[PDB]
């Protein structure tokens, strides 16, 4: 039966070369004798070229191959929301099987042009430096950039945590990360009850290559389930860089013509046919959405490198982090100078804009004079006020990891420095102020904190009732 | 005809016909079976090689997932025919000329081949008219010749799109003629946006009274390679109609024509050829050329294509973007460092030319000042590395003047957008020729040596810079 | 089984078995004849491909000079088995687990496959304990998490070995548990040295009362490629025993794991694959990964591998060394310019991280000062190019302070070694946390603004810097 079955010819380097299998389709799973799964990509003249999915150490030249006839389906449902899933959606956290009703494809077309609507809905990350100058909205693709150990994963860590219940479903996709590191993460989400709505599609460095491609694709599908169902999603693909690397390995091993940095001829359709699966569907499809915060590790701040170059021209804004600006107190380090947001303030409420927008104008001016301060032998006050109100807002932008501020705690805190309150104070202290004052308002004045959110903006009252608050509060320092 | 699929390696199909049947090169083929239980004909390919041995190679314009060997292919008997004419305006098209705007089928008069011979040498023109855009750097340092082909270059995220928008705002909306916008390798958002905006401004049919003056063809990122290597040619087969058949003056807005080449690099090595300089195909210059001399003004009418080009890794030397230059009567090279300064549109006043930068076509006041402005911009630029370390204390009172003035030029050369009202935060300002020409004349004269630098930053006219 | 050699092109053998026999991938083979008149079985290979046509490819772990076509090969029926357990300590091993220390055969209980599946996701841990080393830059700017995998990077000759020694001196000799040192692609001297030194310090058996707490596996430079691509796995198959079988806390000292990759690049193209970025194999990430997640701490015990990595031509961008980073809870990138300054260990205080650099795991005094120290090291570094030409005369009295202090930091961040007593010329000094933390606190406070720079250079504690 050289129609639905066939013999293995060669098993070299995680790839197989099936012979026969006339009926196979491009993108169709095939099965081996030792029970190994595999996809089909090279339907050459007389031999099929299959890319294995696991330890190929088992396949033996002569063993037969059956045709699943199935085109890479992946189970999906609500059943997950808290299970560290695999690459083919099969538990790796030992809590049993996953109750799946329906099942969608790993690969599938993305929302067209009509099936979409601009980004209006906000997306709070719990970061003062992001949701105030780098607005991310539901459905928008926002890329996170940085070298090694550049607080990127933390950005994602807080963000998903900072998500109120029933608000957004999250999908954490780790590609190339360490089993251990993913544990340290999969743990810090549990202790804060954030894993009751987040899936962990992760494929360690040890996993075979032919999965580290599908990792993001997997986490994509499972997220699309909520999109079409009028629900919103947020997907973080840890290092697309690592997936791009993984892709190079299949083409080479599949003997396909390489190019720049050995990357094949389709390193742009790994992300363009991934990040484009994220959007804000029009109300005529359910208003559902999905926000992707992909991670791409740079090499010595070389943002023009190929993969980093492509991704950035696929995303609607960046949040560059810096290797040089860490230890200098900026923790987390947000290069708000080069960090953008294409959606614009459109992904923010009004309360934030009234402050953040003004904060944009301020922290944008200081940027032009910043280098002067250290060599300011005799500057004018019209410039001194800037180098004054400058490093003040910064210490506000600074945040201890793991603690995502609420929107109320967001606007309120910024109001302090942005209006001249934290002005005449000393920088090497300011951080303590906010920490104290926030809890002070949360404790004694949670009454106003609720006036802020429900109204979604500061009334002429709350303002003066905040003036009385902060002023007399700085007056307890 | 009826051939059988023989090899499916990615977007490339090696169909096999009998020794008699031989689809001509570029003649499109169509396959019969594909996706998850259901029989559609979306799988359309274009013959590009006769491998010999009774076998043609081809690239599909659709995703080949689900395809099988043995499946029947058919020779349509000609190349891919896109329907053209007036019944295209207000709609959104496919690479195959299929409506993707969900507003019913397209009622066209006649179809048209995306593969047509450029105009003959005697069907060309030499008239050189200006194209006032409204940007304090374009119309003054690098104008736009009508019928001309503008090159808008820049690296990843610099403002080319926002730039192609204010041009559709400043020139297309008011243009006395038809327009076309090609969707060549870009974001889907940049499609939905341009759509819902051009809807509110009434460029599209608010009602089907059909008063539209624009036709869209969208082939975004997600699409396979053999699509964006051609949506440029669909957006253009529709433009090569209004130009000579209805004798109109059309506009061809291609958001990134690089993506046209990038996608071309992808089928190359995939087809079996040998790569070239910087991994690009050997046919890099035969492909972006044949489809850039059809994009032009003939005696029958006109085509003023305001095109954009992606610059891989900020490098101009790169083969793909560099190739474009020859096909341009102007350029607008956007900088990333000059963009990192907050000056928008981030346009390098030095690196952006235009053939019409001649006193014989625009004027001496427009000519002189243009150079006078760049002279100082050459001065200060050659004074930077010097003063940045040698200070200023020993600089002549005849050179410290270059600094201030230049810095007032480099800032007066900054203007917000009606589209970028979300990046600047200030109301936009349309700045035509005269207002720009004079404003700078008042600068180069030192009649504003007192005014501070930040007085010219993000301002409309010179008056708005004294206010 | 019994196959015949068919092709011998360098370290790669293309054995040929019958259509029935097919050695599994990674299952080791053994050839029967070789060197100058005499029959030895040293020629051991590892199956890595089933070329098809009844033929496997393989790389030998021994030199294939003298080999002939037709020679019989045999399928052991499993992969290369290295003998593991307590009867390995105090000895020196081969890549094939053969004693190379001339002290009799190795009396082991059981052998063990160098190819084992990493721990399952539920066999991992999150406990984060410190590892005080004694270097005024490690424990303060980039600690060591126990169970963690440390990355010690640097270019040709920077101090990585001297660094892996003071770690065996400061931590291994006193470690309450077993240790292992992998000899992966380095100098033979660096073996004999470490041996005769670890002998005198009594880490090895002074007498066979067997009180040793170390096991060595040496595969140096001279060895073929298919050896150092695996001695890492022998040093580790022995470590993956003490960790889970004897529930001990082991140390895995690999002197250069790059040589593990380099040697991997050499069999790649030699096997018939297609090179990748910077000539490296396509399987660059599948090889240094599978053998870096076995090198780890499980609930059953622990593994704190202090690893070193060679950086080809001082370039970090390079694929091989860059790949390592992801697999590290810390780093210590040694500089060649900072080494050209006489500051040792030449460790870039800016480029050397550690996940445990958190106030939640170490302390605020340790946290703040760490940053405070680097802040100034960022300041002066950004003041260098400036003052190196703009002088100092116009520098604020609030910035000239950054210079002096930083220069006192960059010098207090210099410490001689108990091993490098031949490069410095001064007696070494063990500088733990507290002594380091405070010493710098007294610096960042300006309580030592009077003391000269050369007072902190090559000193033990702050007190030794006031003396």
């Amino acid at each position: 039966k050289v129609v639905n079955t066939g013999t293995v010819l060669q098993v070299g380097d995680g790839i197989a070369r099936i012979h026969g299998l006339d009926e196979v389709m491009a993108g169709e799973l095939v099965e081996f004798e030792e029970g190994t799964i595999g996809i089909a990509l090279n339907l050459e003249s007389n031999n099929v070229g299959v890319v294995l999915m696991g330890d190929g150490l088992m396949i033996q030249e002569g063993s037969s191959v059956k045709a699943t006839g199935r085109i890479a389906q992946i189970p999906v449902s609500e059943a997950y929301l808290g299970r560290v899933i695999n690459a083919l959606a099969k538990p790796i956290d030992g809590r049993g099987e996953i109750t799946a009703s329906e099942s969608r494809l790993i690969e599938s077309p993305a929302p067209g042009i009509m099936s979409r609507r601009s980004v209006y809905e906000p997306l709070q990350t719990g970061l003062i430096a992001i949701d105030a100058m780098i607005p991310v909205g539901r459905g928008q693709r926002e890329l996170i950039i940085g070298d090694r150990q550049t607080g990127k994963t933390a950005v994602a860590t807080d963000t998903i945590l900072n998500q109120q219940g029933q608000n957004v479903i999250c999908v954490y996709v780790a590609i190339g990360q360490k089993a251990s590191s993913v544990a340290q993460v999969v743990t810090n989400f549990q202790e804060r009850g954030a894993m009751e709505y987040t899936i962990v599609v992760a494929e360690t460095a040890d996993s075979p290559a032919t999965l580290q491609y599908l990792a993001p694709y997997t986490g994509a599908a499972l997220a699309e389930y909520f999109m079409y169902r009028e629900r919103h999603t947020l997907i973080i693909y840890d290092d697309l860089s690592k997936q791009a690397q993984a892709y190079r390995q299949m083409s080479l091993l599949l003997r396909r013509p390489p190019g720049r940095e050995a990357y094949p001829g389709d390193v742009f359709y790994l992300h363009s046919r991934l990040l484009e699966r994220a959007a804000k569907l029009s109300s005529l499809l359910g208003e559902g959405s999905m926000t992707a915060l992909p991670i791409v590790e740079t090499q010595a701040g070389d943002v023009s490198a190929y993969i980093p170059t492509n991704v950035i021209s696929i995303t609607d804004g960046q949040i560059f982090l810096s290797a040089d600006l860490f230890n200098a107190g900026i923790r987390p380090a947000i290069n708000v100078g080069i960090s953008v947001s294409r959606v614009g303030s459109a992904a923010q409420i009004k309360a934030m804009k009234k402050v953040a927008g003004k904060l944009k104008l301020e922290l944008a001016q200081f940027a032009e004079l910043e280098a002067f301060a250290q060599f300011a032998s005799d500057l004018d006050k019209a410039t001194q006020n800037q180098l004054a109100r400058g490093q003040r807002l910064r210490e506000l932008l600074k945040q201890p990891q793991s603690a995502p501020l609420t929107v109320e705690e967001q606007v309120m805190t910024i109001y302090t420095g942005t209006n001249g309150y934290l002005d005449s104070l000393e920088l090497d202290q300011v951080r303590k102020y906010l920490v104290e004052l926030r809890t002070y308002v949360k404790t004694n004045k949670p009454e106003f904190q609720e006036i802020i959110s429900s109204t979604k903006t500061f009334t002429e009252e709350a303002e003066a009732l905040l003036k009385e608050a902060i002023q007399e509060q700085m007056e307890r320092f | 005809n009826l051939g059988r699929i023989a090899q499916i390696i990615g977007p490339v199909l090696n169909v096999a016909f009998p020794p008699g049947k031989m689809p001509n090169i570029y003649n499109a083929l169509i396959v019969k079976g594909r996706d998850t239980a259901g029989q559609p004909m979306n799988v359309t390919c274009e013959v590009q090689q006769l491998l010999g041995n009774n076998r043609v190679r081809a690239v599909a314009m659709s995703a080949t997932d689900g395809l099988t060997r043995g499946m029947e292919v058919i020779d349509t008997g000609a190349p891919l025919s896109v329907p053209v004419g007036g019944p295209t305006l207000g709609r959104i098209f496919n690479v195959l000329g299929e409506p993707v705007d969900n507003l019913r089928p397209v009622d066209t008069r006649t179809t048209s081949p995306i593969h047509r011979s450029a105009p003959a040498f005697t069907q060309l023109d030499t008239k050189l008219s200006i194209f006032e855009t409204g940007i304090k750097v374009v119309n003054l340092l690098a104008p736009y010749r009508r019928g001309g082909k503008i090159g808008l270059f820049g690296g990843a995220g610099v403002g080319k799109t926002v730039l192609i928008m204010e041009l559709i705002n400043n020139i297309a909306k008011a243009h006395g003629g038809v327009s076309v916008f090609g969707g060549v390798g870009e974001r889907t958002r940049e499609g939905n946006d341009l759509y819902m905006e051009m809807k509110e401004s009434g460029v599209i049919n608010e009602q089907n009274i059909a008063e539209s003056k624009v036709a869209l063809v969208y082939g975004q990122m997600n699409e396979p390679p053999g699509a964006r290597m051609r949506v440029g040619l669909t957006a253009l087969t529709m433009a090569e109609y209004f130009r000579d058949v209805n004798e109109q003056d059309v506009l061809l807005f291609i958001d990134n024509i690089f993506r046209f080449v990038q996608a071309g690099s992808e089928v190359s090595a995939l087809l079996g050829r040998m790569p070239s300089a910087v991994g690009y195909q050997p046919t890099l210059s035969t492909e972006m050329g044949s489809l850039q001399e059809r994009i032009t003004s003939t005696k029958e009418g006109s085509i003023t294509s305001i095109q954009a080009v992606y610059v891989p890794a900020d490098d101009l030397t790169d083969p793909a973007p560099a190739t474009t230059f020859a096909h341009l009567d102007a350029t607008t090279v956007l900088s990333r460092g000059l963009a990192a300064k907050g000056i928008y549109p981030a346009v390098d006043p030095l690196d952006s030319t235009s053939t019409m930068l001649q006193p014989r076509i625009v004027g001496e006041e427009h000519y002189e000042i243009a150079q006078r402005v760049k002279e100082t911009l050459q001065r200060y630029k050659e004074l930077q590395d010097i003063i940045a370390i040698l200070g200023l204390d020993e600089l002549s009172e005849e050179d410290r003047l270059t600094v201030a003035r230049a810095r007032k030029i480099e800032r007066f050369l900054s203007q917000p957008f009606f589209v970028a009202e979300v990046f600047t935060g200030s109301p936009g300002k349309y700045v035509g020729l005269a207002e720009t020409i004079r404003g700078f004349q008042l600068i180069l004269s030192g009649e504003l040596d007192s005014l501070p630098e930040q007085a010219f930053y993000l301002v409309g006219n010179i008056d708005e810079a004294t206010a």
